[PDB]
């Protein structure tokens, strides 16, 4: 099953970082507010869900964790 | 963790 959620976390940190960083800033996060239904408040919660070690920055291996909490339950 | 489901269940449509 890890194969099917490696898929979408890297289709999901793309559409994340679509301006091909190699990470997720506090403000990629930012702009989902006009793409996805949430708003702005909600999205710095997820990013702050996601920074497990909190360097304002979001990373491939810290964004896949995620997911993959959430993709098992 | 529900702002997370809410962020990837979105994301999944
Ligand atoms: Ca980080």
């Amino acid at each position: 099953g890890q194969l099917v959620m490696l898929r979408k976390a890297q289709e999901f940190f793309q559409t994340c970082d679509a301006e091909g960083k190699g990470f997720i800033a506090r403000k990629d996060m930012q702009r989902l507010h006009k793409e996805l239904p949430l708003s702005l408040e909600e999205l710095e919660d997820v990013f702050d869900a996601l920074d497990a070690d909190g360097n304002g920055y979001l990373t491939p291996q810290e964004f896949t964790t995620g997911f993959s909490h959430f993709f098992f339950s | 963790e529900g702002v997370l489901a809410n962020f990837f269940n979105s994301l999944l449509s």
